[PDB]
RNA sequence: AUAGGUUUGGUCCUAGCCUUUCUAUUAGCUCUUAGUAAGAUUACACAUGCAAGCAUCCCCGUUCCAGUGAGUUCACCCUCUAAAUCACCAGAUCAAAAGGGACAAGCAUCAAGCACGCAGCAAUGCAGCUCAAAACGCUUAGCCUAGCCACACCCCCACGGGAAACAGCAGUGAUUAACCUUUAGCAAUAAACGAAAGUUUAACUAAGCUAUACUAACCCAGGGUUGGUCAAUUUCGUGCCAGCCACCGCGGUACAC
RNA sequence: CCCCACUAUGCUUAGCCCUAAACCUCAACAGUUAAUCAACAAAACUGCUCGCCAGAACACUACGAGCCACAGCUUAAAACUCAAA
RNA sequence: GAGGAGACAAGUCGUAACAUGGUAAGUGUACUGGAAAGUGCACUUGGACGAACC
């Protein structure tokens, strides 16, 4: 389908079954469907803890670098995954959400102590 | 029925949904298919009748099941 | 295993709660019942039994069932009498007590419903309410004037005179009756009319009698079931609830229930489907017994042996009540000897390709009562030689039917 | 195919038909639970509700997602090179238009098409080009499925006209053997927007209905068949009638009704 | 069917017609007689090529097409039917 | 409307075919006839001529 405009994006395509999410890190044209045609599958991501309490993420770092060079954008979840991986800096929103969680738990603890 | 079989097979002329007029053999011991009644008709030729290449599906629309 | 869903046992005295009254305005043709209803609602032949939830100046709410007065709609009048709990008969003293007036009186007697006489057109000359009451004496409606219980109210629906007294009398009789019903639990009601809207599917205008109806309920009536999809009023505005004695139009009907059928709420869609299957099986057993007797007769005959002027008619109506009325008029045919009348197919809705095909197959005529036939249907009918006859009035359609019968021959059948 | 039944008075050969297997739709009869998957027959007509916003005004998007299969050798390879991304450029990626090649099925009782070619800068000249190795023509079909092509009410297009558009989600009438909710939230991923917190999204997610299927369970089993092919019948009733059969066949006082 | 008479016709000329059990029902070319070969018939095969065939009947048919053919010839289907032929 | 085919299905007139089917059968073609079919010309054996001489 001849798309006007658009641009490559490295993003998560949701596969899996109901109640069982699973993501394929695919470098795809942004206008293309979420789970549709993709230029290249750069990795995978299982968001459910496995028997060892792990969320397995596989990042084809070489091709990810090649596509970032070739001019592909990064969706926010992919940016946060890379930030956790240390391939990127931690996302400003990850940091701010961590601080928000710290403040929220602090309020909860303070109220529990008071009551 | 064609020889050697001998009987009086019950049949009905019906105008199918496709606009065609066909002859459907009515199975079962006894029926009450009167004129203007709506029936469902499936394939399967009655072997002893030449040209009667359909059968009324019992229990559907106005063709009640065979009384025991 | 019997899976039928039956009406719940009569409500407990503690569970009982006051409810509105249900009033049917019966009477013979053109005695101003429609005018009286319009005046009460603050807003030339009736052909539909219409339910309206009116609010009186006192703040009370009353459900009025305006019924047709024509002789043809005896079924409609009987259904209205059965469903209602008060019959505000309307009689024009100038015209006097008539055949349909007496019919309504008998229906009220059967239903065991208090009757209130409203003398209509009392403004006009020659109006003799005393004579009206006298004549009613013969038909057992003993007005309070002649030492009785029936309240007679002189009114002039056109001029709106004494209607306040009529409403006051109705409210007083309602309070005396002390009508109450359980507002909670599975809903119970009766279908007042059923039809097919090209937008809203199969709809049924019913009157609730118990419990409260709400979107998402599962109802069963006759061989039909529904998941209540849209509850609407006379003006179509959606209503979130339908308390007892509330007229409500319910959408979401998988099949078009017969008029007057009982509607009962069941637990779930699978339970409703089980109930419908069981009822269809019961009907199948009954028809099977009939067919078994006929077949046994035929088979005995066969074993012992072994030892034209016909009018085919398709009927299409706007509502099931209208279709039933036309069917009764047809069944009153008695001149089969000179010409036979055959009813190929009856239904509710605009003339359809299936109706046209039946007409073509049986050389029939389509009679559409208050229904349309799109240009596509008209073109197909012209192509196939079918004749469509769209009538908006029952007696006009009956006249046309008689004319066709004579053309086939005048026809000896008198509708009466 | 590991094949079987069937031509005949009988054998052999050829041969069609049917059986056995596996799926899918519909129908009859019947049905307990849980998880998942899939789900109008119709390019016929649509009530109603929603489905595209974002954002310090401009811009950007609403050309995407979603849908249907009417039409149908526009999909794949190469050449060239637009638009878009790479904060600017860089060449890199992506991929249009254009040009070259490849590209469904049947009908030859569709065998001729009738300008379908070339040269010249131009003027103009030559009379050529396709075709029995299937041209031209008719009918049918969405395809080669991480998805792709095509259509977007019809007039191929859409200035213009017909007319007032659900082939977006839910739903409806008609139609067919064929028939899912007129649910909830953007919490996750995707998209749009913004510098951003964030907002929006009938995409999607999580639910609703359906034995259509797979898995698991069930302490309440129905359906079909019982002459042979083909697992499997006791006694009655009927008596070439009623009836039964996928093929061979049965029923004239029955392991076939 | 047997007997008699006689005509078109069989003959010559100039055109048409283009069908046969036109059959040796056995295609052309090259080659072998070795391990045979359903039956019968005129033994069985190998290589290569062209034409043709794919249940029976409808059917040397209808339509379409071509033809000096006008009750014709060539090509030639389908629908219904059967479990055989 | 009429024809053609098929099937169903008992009749009517003959006995054309299967035996040398009582005139051997049939192909093409022509004329003729209720009807199969008859005859004319050529062709085939998918018939025979009894297989030493007599
Ligand atoms: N003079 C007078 N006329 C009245 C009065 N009330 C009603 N009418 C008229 O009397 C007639 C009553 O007929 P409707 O009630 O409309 O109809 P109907 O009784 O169903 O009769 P059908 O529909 O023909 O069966 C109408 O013309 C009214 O307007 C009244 O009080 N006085
Ligand atoms: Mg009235
Ligand atoms: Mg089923
Ligand atoms: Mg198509
Ligand atoms: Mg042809
Ligand atoms: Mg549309
Ligand atoms: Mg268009
Ligand atoms: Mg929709
Ligand atoms: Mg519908
Ligand atoms: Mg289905
Ligand atoms: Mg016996
Ligand atoms: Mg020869
Ligand atoms: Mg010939
Ligand atoms: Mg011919
Ligand atoms: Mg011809
Ligand atoms: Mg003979
Ligand atoms: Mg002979
Ligand atoms: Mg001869
Ligand atoms: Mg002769």
């Amino acid at each position: 389908k001849a798309y006007r405009g658009g641009h490559l994006t490295i993003r998560l395509a949701l596969g899996g079954c109901t109640n069982r999410p699973f993501y394929r890190i695919v470098a795809a044209h942004n206008k293309c469907p979420r789970d549709g045609r993709f230029v290249e599958q750069l990795g995978s991501y299982d968001p459910l803890p496995n028997s060892h309490g792990e969320k397995l993420v596989a990042l084809n770092l070489d091709r990810i670098r090649h596509w970032i060079g070739c001019g592909a954008h990064l969706s926010k979840p992919m940016e946060k995954l890379l930030g956790l991986a240390g391939f990127f800096p931690l996302h400003p929103m990850m940091i701010t959400n961590a601080e928000r969680l710290r403040r929220k738990r602090a309020r909860e603890v303070l109220l529990a102590s008071q009551k | 029925p064609k020889k050697p079989n001998s009987a009086n097979r019950k049949c009905c002329r019906v105008r199918l949904s496709t606009g065609r007029e066909a002859v459907c053999f009515i199975p079962g011991e006894g029926h009450t298919l009167q004129e203007h009644q709506i029936v469902l008709v499936e394939g399967g030729r009655t072997q002893d009748l030449p040209g009667v290449k359909l059968t009324v599906v019992r229990g559907k629309y106005d063709c009640g099941h065979v009384q025991k | 295993k019997n899976k039928d869903a039956v009406r719940r046992p009569q409500a407990d005295p503690a569970l009982l709660t006051p409810r509105s009254p249900v009033v049917t305005i019966m009477g013979h043709v053109d005695h101003g019942k429609t005018t009286l209803l319009d005046k009460f609602r603050k807003t030339g032949i009736t052909q539909h039994i219409g339910a309206f939830l009116v609010s009186l100046p006192s703040g009370e709410k009353i459900t009025f069932l305006d019924t047709p007065g024509h002789a043809a709609f005896s079924a409609m009048r009987a259904r209205g009498a059965q469903v209602t709990d008060i019959v505000v008969l309307v009689v024009a003293a100038d015209d006097g007590v008539m055949k349909q007036t007496v019919e309504s009186i008998q229906h009220a007697k059967d239903a065991q419903v208090p009757i209130i006489l409203a003398v209509n057109k009392c403004d006009k000359a020659e109006a003799d309410p005393e004579k009206v009451k006298k004549e009613l004496l013969a038909y057992d409606v003993v007005c309070e004037d002649y030492g009785g219980d029936v309240q007679a109210v002189p009114v002039s629906a056109l001029t709106g005179d004494n209607l306040m007294a009529l409403a006051e009398a109705t409210v007083a009789l309602a309070e005396m009756l002390e009508l109450k019903a359980d507002p909670n639990g599975p809903v119970e009601g009766t279908v007042i009319e059923s039809f097919t809207d090209k937008g809203r599917g199969l709809v049924t205008t019913a009157i609730i009698q118990r419990g409260t109806l709400r979107k998402g309920s599962v109802l069963v009536a006759g061989k039909c079931w529904a998941k209540v999809r849209l509850m609407f009023d006379e003006n179509g505005k959606t209503i979130d609830e339908a308390y007892p004695s509330m007229p409500v139009g319910i959408t979401g009907w998988r099949d078009l229930p017969s008029a007057g059928e009982e509607i009962l709420e069941v637990e779930s869609e699978p339970r409703a489907r089980e109930v419908v299957d069981w009822r269809k099986y019961e009907q199948e057993q009954e028809k099977g017994q009939e067919d078994l007797k006929i077949i046994e007769e035929k088979r005995k005959e066969h074993k012992e042996a072994h030892q034209s002027n016909v009018l085919s008619v398709i009927i299409k109506g706007d509502v099931d009540g209208s279709v039933e009325a036309i069917l009764n008029i047809i069944d009153t045919y008695d001149a089969s000897h000179e010409c036979e009348l055959e009813l190929v197919h009856f239904g509710v809705g605009d003339v359809s390709a299936n109706d046209v095909n039946l007409a073509e197959t049986f050389d029939g005529v389509i009679y559409g009562f208050n229904v349309n036939a799109g240009n596509v249907i008209q073109q197909s009918a012209a192509k196939k030689g079918v004749k469509i006859k769209l009538h908006k009035i029952i007696y006009r359609l009956v006249e046309d039917l008689q004319e066709e019968l004579s053309s086939r021959l005048k026809t000896s059948w008198d509708p009466g």
